[PDB]
């Protein structure tokens, strides 16, 4: 087994942990079933010991071979080294539960002869579940499904629960003794749980409680089932609020802007162009803004972020080619993203001039015929246009040509402005960039 | 011909082929299991089914001429668009929802209609005219609850199909569970048989259970993975219709967190009561007029291409109506009505009194302000809607007798929503134009040498 | 007269319009479907409907002279208000609610009050009347649910007439499912019909379902069709009570969010445990007294003319009797108000030391200040409500002897809630004022050359 | 004399010795009206214990004559201004109504009727103050809102037992169906068998599960359909109570995850490459799991400035004052200085800074470990760690330097590290209030550059 597993990117841990999840899983559901319903019988306890010791295997192997090579976090720095990683093993607060877990009880079947309430502290490794939930909720992209898995499972474990505590009831009255007990019909695992889900669901239509002890126990399995159900429901409520908060957060964001719209009656163009805006920017980014996002970020994964999408589009540029670098990331970082819609201009002929665009995603024409409409350039992504005229002052340059939109373009523009209140911090590329200008203008 | 996915035609398309797929789901389990449905009307459903499949076929040409955006423009190569639906895993389902599996029909003769279960595997054109139609629809909420009530129909009508089937299996009237005798000529119509099921798994699925309980385990086996499924089921639309309700009244709920918070600030703090009664008055106002969001927040995400086009389709006729905006460029006053920031007064607010610090233009938006007297409300002058004030306030042209005073004492005569052009917004709009900021300082020059300046 | 719909004048109206309509409702169900209730009180029934009638005449008269805002102002012409009203789609419904169809009693001969369900088309004016209720009471979640009981009552009572009604035409005592008969005295009283089928829609609307089961076709469909709208009703009053839980507590849901993260930042920063207690203990004085809110975004949605008219009524009185303010402009000290920011402190807690930078002038409300000596607790003298200090160290003035130092430890002996001018805020709001910040530097000079400069 | 602070722990330890009374007095006070066996068989117990529960309202009355509250920030401690700020209010009013003399009507019905101590029920505020008290005191509150909702459904549902209970008494035992079953059968005649059948009665009737045998009269109809409207609204409450319970226990891994969800859509959408995409999501799982995945800034914006300038104090200022060149500083520079630096963290491999770049930052290494690399690669020459600190003569921007604010190392992190910055134009702006700072700052950046390279 490797000196050290990584537990993030390791896929054989996550095995390894649906391994001990099916072990812990086997305790918590066939311990109660084994202790109340009589299918622990003597020509059936080879298979039974034959698993909990499968089990009890797990549970070594866990504690032995896997959970010592386990990686860690220790100041920041990660751990690789087996001693290191076996004593953060051995000083957790997972090890005092686990050597709990696994204390041999079972050498106690010779006093007291076969009973699976001496494996009930297996039932203590808890742990090795919940990180098998953390592991397959970070691995799974959609993991709502899982939280709906898991509350399914929860359900079928408590109706499980309940079906032997009423089998426990059953047999502690007499089988068939009044008329809420179990009879001993049938199954006695289905119609107990029948029973169970029919109390835990509070659906009723059971025979009534006899005796003082069967109201007891309908009245606290009532109350019980009362909450069960109310956890259930506002656990899909979390579930589908948590689901479809951004897409009812953008349409709460697009209904006050079409009511903002029709307050003003602005025309059905103008909204037919803004719901199209918002209709693209939900089916490309499915978010509003970026910028909103990325500002709550720290400034060295918006550094990362913004060097991997644009910085070798800014090196391709030939006018902050001699700039310096840290200057080019205070650019990437101030990049603003717009969306031009089909035919939407980004340059206009004669306009004012104040911005750099680097297209990504989208393709812009540069409309320069005899007549005007006439495709000269068509720009494709990763292109750079307009780069010149943020070197220009006062009203400075001014755009030669049209440039329209083909298609949905998604610019991002670098403004004059915010171009000044960087090079404010950095002289030497201002006096690059202003002999550039010098030179080429 | 190519079909842009985005179109009113795909819409209508979306409605033409959702038809025969909820008539395949719906109709196609109940004939399956209810068997005098399939006995009966049988050229009916041959025609509905042969309806059904040719508009299968013209499904998969449609689908196999549909546009999809690569680089924000649809493309139209034919080739190019039969590759990229061959590629799908779209089209896979599709074929075998068009296997000819009614050949089959020719050894089981027509009784057995769940070969054509293969033709419910056209599901994702059902789903997104769901989701088309919220998406195109102006009541989200009522679509939703008529969804999640569609969703409810088509699993109470699948497990009243699946109990009568599940009744026919163990036997019609040998168990108290199950459907009782069909040679009954009570219990044998078709309508009761239907009916019934339908009462059952209505019963059954909403966790009710007043029914007759099960007798073999094969049924409480049955009962119990229905009222598993049915709880999780109704559990998942009580609480996406708590969901859609809490996020119904999402913003009266934000509304009334700000007016309580500025109501427990006013009695914190010991504000006067008159005040505190006009600010509980503006809230009603602001509340009864539908006016609660904010222009700021409401265009703070819309680039500035489609917020120059809304800005410039209110305020546009009316800067240009200013004597100094008159001849100005075009971008200029996009720019302009870009810069205006709307303020909201009161009726009885004083916008600006005599002396007091013009550093604001103000464009009068569905108001009526009035140039009062000093002492009392005299109104000399009422300005109306489309109006302006304060434009020499905001030019600042040097050796000014004013001073950049009001020298006005206006105030409003109703709710008036002005828009303030500031002078640090003209005066940052006007860094592009050097020559009509030149203009500006001019044309403001000659109104106040027309009545009030020293040559300094 | 031209009432306005702001008033309370109109609300009043809407109460007197929202009795008879919610009568019209339960009532015209109940005299329809249950056949006693027209028969033994029908003089009862025909004042009830004449007084209705004369308010709902009286209701398209108010509608006809209501008021509208065009342009900010209330629209006080008759003429405007009746055109403005003949044009709405819902003086078709108050015209098509003031139908005569009594007329058709000549005919049918008055035991038949459906006809009179015309009158039910006036929901407009109940659905207003609880939207007013809800925005002008102070108890809007008590309301809410009292809303939802009244409009759960009235489909709880629409399915009882609903049942009654079907059990007629199906035929009493003929099923088990429907309701017994009525030849029988123990069944056929109008207590036992209404209150036994309040207690079977309620029965079925909940989903306990404990009624007799159907028997025929139209029973097990119309069973099922209530089931259907049951579950819906116990959705919708899930979802109204969950949200109305939601927004009960969240407040205290965002304000123990802060103090939880507040918490692990404390314990993620290792701050000793002095701090720890001094900062739950400040947000246990913060909850305790309903100061959880923070007024610099509580006063952010409101607009600047009643920002400034509420920073005018709360700190301009108090900023008028700071000796540098007395004579200052007065667009100035609403500049200087709305630049005002208040400050919290502990007991204990040092509002400035001997020797620190003086960029703040304080002026205390709600509070208790000591000049204490030198890191001592002996003070010199103790500051009240109203007092004010640092107020020289912000004006600048060239040549001060003490140079923006404070010269005082100033403790506070409780909780106060001192006002911060700081000195960039002022220099900011005296940029359009050079002559008062001529006049207030000359005056910080004279005070100081009458003490040390 | 001696005056109790309400907002100090021994009010809070009166709180529960007057909750406890309380809750005995509306749960045991409508039991023992309704039931009627209770009051009976049990009399000497229910002396002794309304004898101490009226000892302890006559404290409480003596207490609540004698706690503080606020004016000007101040504890008021003189007992006679304490006396007349409790003689004019309305709880003084609810206090004397619970302590009115009704046990002389005790006295004269021959102690079997406890009705005329529904009075004591006046005192409910009590029980309020001691649930609000606990739920902002203690450290578990979503279990305590539970059980707080647990309490008061127990309480309606132990009320609506002894209303149904009184209800068969009146119309009589075992007459009906539905009422409760006659008394005089020693099966239904136990108190144990008439308290539990009740209160199974109302759990299934007020949580609208309705196992109930069905009414036969008029009254016991509308009674059971008031009854069911009234459980509707109580499931509806729990409802509601457990899912803002859910949604309030999970509301931050549910921020978490939406902003996860929102870094996967914006790092989709622009195509990053996915050795960043993998580097991203493990760093911001370590930031999660390592429990210090929150803003600093906006954490830290709802404390006032002097909380925050002494959180500050308590976290930067020892470790800024190991700093060279703030070593010797006027104390209020180091306090505006610490207030002053902000956080950056960092993932394995990051570069801090390279050679040849603008120096306007001042790191302070905090929980982490940095490395001087060499400008090939990773190749360390001097391991950086916790407390050490780096770029303070590139900010301290010295007149004619050699290196002129440059960095002259490549440093990268080897771990994950948690780096205070103080920027250039932050030491600046806290320098502006201190001129003569500003210039022994610069005089000592100058000669230890002297000193090296100059
Ligand atoms: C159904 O009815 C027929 C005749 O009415 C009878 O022969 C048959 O046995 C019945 N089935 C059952 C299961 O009783
Ligand atoms: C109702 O009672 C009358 C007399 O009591 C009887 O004639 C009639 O048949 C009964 N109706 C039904 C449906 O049994
Ligand atoms: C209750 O039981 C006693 C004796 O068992 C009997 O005399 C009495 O009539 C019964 N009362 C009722 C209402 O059944
Ligand atoms: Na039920």
């Amino acid at each position: 087994l490797p000196n050290s597993i990584d537990s993030y990117t390791d896929r054989l841990y996550l095995l390894w942990l649906l391994l001990v999840t099916l072990a812990y899983n086997w305790n918590c559901c066939f311990i109660p079933l084994r202790l109340v319903f009589p299918y622990q019988t003597a020509d059936n306890i080879h298979y039974w010991l034959i698993a909990d010791i499968i089990c009890d295997i797990i549970y070594l192997y866990d504690m032995l071979f896997i959970q010592p090579r386990l990686q860690f976090v220790r100041g920041g720095d990660i751990i690789v080294d087996s001693n290191e990683l076996r004593k953060h093993y051995r000083t957790s607060t997972k090890f005092q539960l686990d050597v709990a877990s696994i204390i041999p009880f079972d050498i106690c079947y010779l006093f007291f002869g076969f009973n699976p309430m001496f494996r009930a502290n297996r039932m203590l490794k808890y742990t090795s579940f919940f990180e098998f939930n953390h592991h397959l909720e970070s691995i799974m992209d959609k993991a709502y499904i899982y939280r709906v898995i898991r509350t399914t499972g929860y359900l079928l474990f408590i109706l499980h629960i309940n079906a032997c505590v009423y089998y426990w009831a059953s047999n502690y009255e007499g089988i068939g003794t009044t008329r809420w007990v179990y009879d001993g019909e049938g199954n006695e695992y289905l119609r107990c749980y029948y029973w169970a889900v029919r109390t835990l669901i509070t659906i009723g239509g059971l025979p009534e409680p006899q005796t003082l002890f069967e109201i007891v126990f309908q009245l606290l399995n009532f109350f019980s089932g009362v909450f069960v159900f109310s956890s259930l429901i506002g656990q899909m409520r979390d579930v589908i609020g948590a689901a479809t908060a951004n897409q009812n957060y953008f349409r709460a964001c697009m209904d006050d802007t079409i009511a903002y719209m029709n307050n003003y009656s602005i025309p059905k163009l103008v909204q037919k162009r803004v719901r199209t805006w918002y209709e693209y920017t939900w089916d490309s980014q499915r978010m509003l803004d970026e910028s909103d996002l990325l500002k709550t970020l720290p400034t060295t994964v918006q550094l990362a972020l913004a060097i991997d999408v644009n910085f070798s589009i800014i090196s391709k540029v030939d006018l902050f080619k001699g700039c310096d670098t840290q200057m080019i990331y205070d650019m990437l970082l101030r990049l603003k993203s717009v969306l031009y819609l089909p035919g939407d201009f980004v340059c206009k002929k004669g306009e004012i001039g104040k911005e750099m665009y680097i297209i990504k995603h989208g393709e812009v024409q540069v409309l320069g015929g005899p007549d005007g409409t006439k495709v000269l350039v068509t720009l494709k992504a990763g292109s750079v246009f307009g780069e010149i005229s943020l070197l220009a002052a006062g009203g400075g340059n001014r755009r030669t040509a049209n440039v329209v939109a083909h298609g949905f373009a998604n610019l991002l523009t670098l403004d004059k402005k915010t171009l000044q209140e960087i090079l404010v911090h950095y002289p030497d590329s201002e006096r690059i960039l202003m002999k550039k200008a010098r030179v080429l203008l | 011909i190519v079909v842009d996915p985005s179109s009113n035609l795909y819409y209508r398309w979306l409605t033409a082929i959702a038809l025969p797929v909820f008539y395949n789901w719906y109709l196609l389990i109940c004939r399956a299991c209810f068997d005098e449905l399939q006995s009966e009307y049988l050229m009916l459903w041959l025609v509905l089914d042969y309806s059904a499949d040719v508009l299968y076929v013209l499904d998969v040409l449609v689908r196999a001429r549909t546009g999809f955006l690569e680089q924000g423009l649809m493309v139209s190569d034919t080739n190019r668009l039969w590759q990229h639906y061959k590629t799908t895993t779209q089209f896979k389902l599709d074929v075998l929802s068009l296997v000819p599996t009614d050949l089959a029909y020719l050894k089981v003769g027509t009784n057995y209609p769940e070969v054509r279960f293969n033709r419910l595997l056209k599901f994702s054109r059902l789903f997104e005219f769901f989701d088309r139609t919220e998406t195109r629809t102006n009541y989200p909420n009522m679509f939703r609850i008529g969804n999640l009530v569609l969703y409810i129909l088509i699993i109470i009508h699948w497990n009243a199909c699946i109990y009568f089937a599940i009744s026919k299996f163990i036997g019609f009237g040998t168990d108290s569970w199950v459907y009782p005798n069909i040679s009954i000529p009570e219990h044998g119509r078709l309508s009761r048989k239907y009916i019934y099921s339908l009462y059952w798994s209505t019963l059954t699925l909403t966790t009710i259970g007043e029914t007759p309980p099960p007798v073999k385990d094969e049924e409480y086996l049955f009962v119990v993975v229905d009222f598993l499924v049915g709880v999780l089921i109704f559990a998942t639309i009580v609480g996406n219709v708590g969901s859609m309700i809490s996020n119904m009244n999402a913003s009266r709920a934000e509304f009334q967190a700000k007016i309580d918070s500025i109501k427990q600030y006013m009695q914190f703090r010991k504000v006067t009561k008159d005040l505190e009664t006009r600010v509980i008055r503006w809230f009603d106002y602001l509340w009864a007029n539908k006016k609660t969001v904010d222009e700021k927040e409401v265009l703070k995400s819309l680039p500035d291409k489609l917020k120059a086009e809304i800005a410039i389709n209110v305020h546009l006729d009316t800067l240009k109506k200013v004597r100094i905006f008159q001849d100005c460029e075009a971008g200029l006053l996009v720019e302009l009505v870009l810069k205006l920031r709307p303020t909201v007064f009161s009726p009885g607010d004083y916008i600006c009194k005599k002396g007091d610090i013009g550093k604001e233009m103000y464009i009068i938006n569905e108001g009526k302000l009035a140039v009062v007297a000093d002492d009392g409300v005299t109104q000399f002058v009422v300005l109306s809607d489309g109006s302006y004030f304060g434009e020499i306030s905001i030019l600042n042209i040097k050796g000014s007798k004013s001073g950049n005073r009001r020298t006005a004492n206006i105030r409003s005569i109703g709710y008036s929503d002005l828009f303030c052009l500031s002078k640090d917004d003209l005066m940052e709009a006007l860094t592009e134009y050097p020559e009509a900021k030149k203009a500006l300082e001019e044309k403001g020059r000659q109104i106040l040498m027309k009545d009030n300046l020293i040559d300094e």
